[PDB]
């Protein structure tokens, strides 16, 4: 039987209080999905795949193809809107001064490293390495598939069957530029860059502001500055060590990748089913049978594949709604945690 | 003959179809030899007719090539057409002609009836375990074969070796009994029975079945 | 036309996609020269009885299925799985011709999924049958005055028949507790009974000659293929191909797939043909579908201008089948009609991977990408 | 004699899984939260539990809302009496009115009626000659029965897909409500909220 | 019914992806309860007075 937790009994009495005599600085990590993969489906190539008879029989089923394409385009635009509204919250791209003394606080593993081509920090590189993300056929997937390789790829099969992955509008370098600007603005101005123009202030004074915000007198910071800086640096190092050893912390983003891979894999594998026909190969049907019987079998295949495509679109719509809710939460957390100091508990 | 029971150790996997697949896990449903089954080791020294139930997996590690053919049928007489496979030093011959053999058919190394089929080819048999699978499906006597360099003659190896189809004979006869052939101027062979099973077959980049999972063996394989 | 409107707002719209059209057709069939002997199957003096139905194997010959109408006077050509019209296009590995003579009432029992006296004791067809059944009246051949008792059928059997299974034993059927021991009496029935065929019976009891042609859709090399001639082999070009009745469209490339000698075709995840073996010369060819991709139209509002850029999504700029003189290579596709500028503005019409297009001045109004 | 609908649901392959946490465990969590709040305030949510008298905790709450400590320390008996009367009123209202938990009653009823509709959808023919698979198989032969069985399969698959989609949407709504409840527990219970209403 | 099962095997993986979706819903129900209630780390108890 599962254990809820350790038993505790608070020593409560009507003339006793408990007051702390020391403190600690903790750096926790919160991971939030923002956007998922943008996909488009060629319904005619998926259902028929270069077959005039199948296309002419599909023409009689109405605007199902057009409304599926409309829903997928709406999802694809919504993903870019989510990324824009989460990251693009600062009007000016701030940059940190060449000097790197902020009262003993390091900020060396989160500020960008210009030696790398992409201006991403150490922790950002650790996250990008820990998330096993596929290329999703961005740079000329058809040109890559044209290379005669003995091992056929799942992305190649999806591309050949008509499922395409669109690239996002904002590149990873642009996202890193947004995060670097937000970090530099926070470090050099506090919350003042979130309510107008950035006002420079020493970081010790900013932390004194924070201490007064949480209800602690600022002389505590001005007398324990070195200890607080050491605790912050140790917490940052512990974050680095936890990221460089355990890879299961990014399970949410890994699931975001895995669901979008599995949906396309299932949609591709659904092309091999018969749906009550005599064969799952349209050309085999058209070569074996005459006009009327071929039309009957092709109609069965068309109905089955249309139902499968509609199921995929509905699942993607629900998943996109969930991702949009997560992105709204992430935008609120960027507005309140980063651009200011939050009094909301937990 | 002397009978000793032993374990299959994941033996008898064959190619289910003549279609190339590479780097994929394919789920098939066919007459397979179940994993860790109870096979029978026969020692014949110089012989009741064995049953033929849903196919037979045959294995032999005999380097002396005393085993040199098979007889299949229902009653193994002149009344019923009996298939016969004979491998001599030059060719292999498959005939449906019934010889009206005795109760202990054998070949004499030291120096008929109705004939509707005859097929001549290259020797099936060249520390070398030879494996065959015979099964009658829709009037087809399908034969799969494999050769493997074995280390211990008594020990059936733990490993995988997909059997490739040799011939597809459209004999179309009722087979329920069978027997083997020995050359006389000592022999030991393994016999097992196939069953309808669902297998998960793993193909590598070269299209070779390097691994297989029997779905009905145990809950872990069912989960797999 | 896509938007069903006469006014188009500013933006990018996904228009219908594009395909690279095939050039010519390739037909590739095995090299065979013989003719299939349907004369011995149809023009025969006497067909065997249903309980001992005759079987002939047809292989390694060219089959012309439109010739069969002259040999026997039958109305239709009933087929399951195939159609009599298309039989000359696709070709099979082996053919099996079964011949017998039945009554007019038992013609309907020769079909997959059918049960009855004949289908249970004399001739059972598989439920996955793929072939044709031919039946024609033979009242002028198999009927004589006083009865033609040369045709027999089985009424009694302990069990049923497996598909394509033949029974020949004439043993005394025991319908009771006491053994028969070779004596036919009381409940000891002889299973073979004779059709009593008279010319004076009705058309329902008249004899009917039946020939069943069963085709084999195996993956072994095909031996029975029709009279369609074969053309030469063209590689590295988008063409239609017909390999042993397998029709498709794509590009055939020289492959390094290590096909085992018993393997002919190769399959994909979606159970489509990916690699074929040429029947004339035993080589392996990969099949890749011809070039395609998405098409998007980037336009400002029709209230402003009618100039349009086109984005080919998923296509390298050197692989476009064809259009302005400004061709730009983006990470989302190939953009034709918009000149890339080195400046940077806010995003007006997004394209992908950080590229945005807008209708702006130059000196003088044109579409630029940045 | 009173034939249960749950037996039909179970006999048609529609089962219900038990929750992971029992009601005793839920009550233990609520007891732990309530005792921690009573004996420590927000300190147990901010870190380790720090004991403090309840009158002084009320004084802290009054300073949080903007009223000085002397108001509490001079009206402590009146405030305690008002709190006790409010608790008694809540108890009486819950004992009297049975329509307060309408949201939870709807949560139960939606799943109950969804399973009932899924079970009752098995009686439809969907164009076939009969809604009983055994009757179809006993009447028609293989070829003529396969079409009717295909009709029944398509109809029942469509019904099951509709059920799954509606359950997915309902689950999304319930997840949004659960996130709101988690935020309310974090902010209203484990601390004092300045957010209006 | 064996005939109906064999006819149903031709319809692909609808019959398994509905199961996958239902399993996801059933898991997130316990996730919701775990998130809402189990926010404290220790089981505190009140003094007897
Ligand atoms: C508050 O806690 C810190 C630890 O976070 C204490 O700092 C440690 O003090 C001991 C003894 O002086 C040293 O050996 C350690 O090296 C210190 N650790 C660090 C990280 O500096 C600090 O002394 C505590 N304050 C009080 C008043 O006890
Ligand atoms: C900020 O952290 C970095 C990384 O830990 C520190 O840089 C390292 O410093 C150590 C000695 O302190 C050197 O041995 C390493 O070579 C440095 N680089 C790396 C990549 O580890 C840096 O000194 C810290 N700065 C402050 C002010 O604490
Ligand atoms: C403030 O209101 C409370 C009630 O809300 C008043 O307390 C009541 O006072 C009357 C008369 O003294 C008593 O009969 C009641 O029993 C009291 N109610 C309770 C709940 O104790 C209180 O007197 C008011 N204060 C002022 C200054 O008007
Ligand atoms: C205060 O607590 C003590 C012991 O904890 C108890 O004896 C006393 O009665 C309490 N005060 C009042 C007013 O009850
Ligand atoms: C095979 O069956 C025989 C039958 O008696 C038994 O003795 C033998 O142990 C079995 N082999 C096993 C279980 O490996
Ligand atoms: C093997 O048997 C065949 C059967 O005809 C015969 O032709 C051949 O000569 C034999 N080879 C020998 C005896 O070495
Ligand atoms: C061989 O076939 C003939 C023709 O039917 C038959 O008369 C003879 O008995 C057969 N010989 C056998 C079966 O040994
Ligand atoms: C295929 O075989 C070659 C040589 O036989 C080998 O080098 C290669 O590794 C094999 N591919 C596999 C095992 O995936
Ligand atoms: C058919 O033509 C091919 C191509 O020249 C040739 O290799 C083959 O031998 C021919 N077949 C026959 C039976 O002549
Ligand atoms: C059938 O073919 C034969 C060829 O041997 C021919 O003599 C005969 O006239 C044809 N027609 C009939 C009805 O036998
Ligand atoms: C064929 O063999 C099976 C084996 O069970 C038997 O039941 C059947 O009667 C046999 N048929 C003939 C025609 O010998
Ligand atoms: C396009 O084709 C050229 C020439 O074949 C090649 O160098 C390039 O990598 C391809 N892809 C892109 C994105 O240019």
């Amino acid at each position: 039987t599962m254990s809820l937790g350790a038993e505790n009994s608070v020593a409560y009495s009507n003339n006793s209080i408990a007051i702390p005599t020391n403190f600690t600085i903790s750096v926790t990590t919160e991971i939030l999905p923002v956007s998922m993969t943008k996909t488009s489906v060629d319904c005619t190539m998926y259902i028929c795949g270069d077959s005039t008879e199948c296309s002419n029989l599909l023409l009689q089923y109405g605007s199902f193809c057009t409304q599926l394409k409309r829903a997928l385009t709406g999802i694809a635009v919504e993903q870019d809107k989510n990324t824009q509204e989460v990251f693009a919250q600062v009007k000016q791209i701030y940059k940190t001064p060449p000097i790197k003394y902020f009262g003993g606080f390091n900020f060396s593993q989160i500020l960008p490293d210009p030696s790398k081509p992409s201006k991403r920090s150490f922790i950002e590189d650790l996250l990008f390495n820990k998330v096993t993300l596929a290329d999703a056929g961005f740079i000329k997937q058809y040109g890559d598939c044209l290379g005669d390789i003995a091992a056929r790829d799942l992305i190649c099969a999806q591309k050949f069957n008509g499922l395409t992955v669109l690239p996002p509008l904002l590149t990873d370098e642009m996202i890193a530029q947004y995060t670097s600007a937000l970090l530099a603005g926070t470090i050099t101005s506090g919350w003042t860059f979130g309510a107008g123009a950035a006002l420079q202030i020493p970081f010790a004074m900013q932390m004194a502001y924070r201490f007064n915000g949480i209800g602690v007198t600022q002389n505590v910071l001005y007398e324990n500055q070195k200890l607080i800086a050491n605790q912050f640096n140790s917490a940052i190092g512990k974050i680095q060590d936890s990221l460089s050893s355990t890879a299961s912390a990014l399970g949410k983003l890994q699931d975001v990748v895995n669901h979008n891979a599995q949906a396309l894999n299932t949609l591709v594998k659904q092309l091999s089913s018969k749906f009550g026909a005599i064969s799952s190969v349209l050309n085999d049907i058209l070569s074996r049978l005459d006009k009327v019987e071929a039309e009957v079998q092709i109609d069965r295949l068309i109905t089955g594949r249309l139902q499968s495509l509609q199921t995929y679109v509905t699942q993607q719509l629900i998943r996109a709604a969930e991702i949009r809710a997560s992105a709204n939460l992430a935008a609120t957390k960027m507005s309140e945690c980063v651009l200011g100091q939050s009094k909301r508990v937990d | 003959r002397t009978q000793s029971y032993t374990n299959s150790f994941t033996r008898g996997v064959y190619y289910p179809d003549k279609v190339f697949r590479s780097s994929v896990l394919h789920s098939t449903q066919d007459l397979f030899l179940p994993f860790f089954s109870n096979v029978t080791w026969f020692h014949a020294i110089h012989n009741p007719v064995l049953p033929f139930n849903d196919g037979v997996y045959f294995a032999s590690t005999e380097k002396s090539n005393i085993i040199r053919g098979w007889i299949f049928g229902t009653t193994l007489d002149s009344k019923t057409q009996s298939l016969l496979i004979v491998n001599n030093a030059t060719n292999v011959v498959i005939k449906v002609c019934e010889f009206q053999f005795c109760n202990d058919p054998f070949l004499d190394v030291y120096y008929a009836n109705n004939c509707t089929f005859e097929y001549v080819s290259q020797p099936f048999l060249m520390k070398n375990l030879r494996e065959f699978v015979f099964k009658n499906i829709d009037g087809y006597f399908k034969i799969y074969s494999k050769h493997t360099p074995i280390n211990l003659g008594r020990d059936l190896p733990q490993g995988f070796s997909a059997l490739e189809p040799l011939v597809d004979l459209p004999i179309g006869i009722n087979i329920t009994r069978f027997q083997t052939l020995l050359a006389l101027h000592a022999a030991a062979y393994y016999v097992g029975y196939l069953q309808p099973r669902t297998f998960l077959l793993k193909y590598n980049e070269n299209g070779t079945i390097t691994d297989a999972v029997d779905c009905a063996l145990d809950p872990l394989s069912e989960t797999k | 036309c896509t938007l069903k409107s006469f006014t188009v707002e500013k933006g990018i719209y996904q228009t219908s996609n594009f395909r690279v059209q095939p050039t010519e057709s390739i037909v590739r069939f095995p090299n065979i020269t013989n003719l299939c002997p349907f004369d011995e199957v149809f023009n025969a003096t006497r067909f065997a009885s249903v309980y001992a139905w005759n079987r002939k194997r047809i292989s390694n010959c060219v089959a012309d299925y439109s010739v069969l109408y002259n040999f026997a006077p039958f109305f239709a050509f009933k087929c399951y799985g195939v159609s009599p019209t298309k039989l000359n296009d696709l070709c099979f590995t082996n053919v099996y011709a079964d011949s017998f003579v039945i009554r007019g009432n038992e013609v309907s029992q020769i079909a997959p999924g059918q049960t009855g006296n004949i289908a249970d004791y004399n001739y059972k067809l598989p439920d996955d049958f793929t072939g044709c059944v031919i039946a024609w009246n033979s009242n002028k051949l198999d009927s004589k005055v006083g009865g033609n008792y040369n045709y027999l059928y089985r009424l009694f059997r302990k069990s049923n028949l497996k598909p394509f299974e033949r029974d020949i034993s004439t043993e005394i059927y025991q319908a009771g507790n006491k053994p028969c021991n070779g004596v036919a009496g009381f409940n000891c029935y002889f299973p073979l009974r004779s059709y009593g065929f008279r010319p004076t019976y009705g058309v329902g009891h008249q004899p009917y000659r039946v020939v069943v042609l069963s085709f084999e859709l195996l993956h072994a090399p095909a031996t029975v293929c029709g009279p369609k001639k074969s053309t030469n082999l063209v590689k590295n070009k988008c063409v239609n191909f017909n390999f042993n009745g397998l029709t498709g469209t794509g590009v055939l490339t020289e492959s390094n797939k290590k096909f085992l000698p018993f393997q002919q075709f190769g399959r994909d995840i979606a159970d489509t043909t990916d690699a074929v073996r040429d029947p004339q010369t035993l080589e392996i060819l990969d099949i890749t579908p011809c070039s395609f991709g998405g098409v998007s139209v980037i336009t400002p509002g029709t209230n402003t201008s009618n100039q349009v850029a086109v984005l080919y999504q998923g296509v390298n700029c050197t692989e476009v089948p064809v259009t302005g003189s400004n061709v730009f290579q983006t990470r989302a596709g190939c953009l034709i009609g918009a000149e890339y500028v080195n400046n940077s503005y806010e995003c007006d019409i997004p394209i992908g991977a950080g590229i945005c297009a807008s209708y702006q001045t130059q000196t003088s109004q044109s579409i630029i990408a940045y």
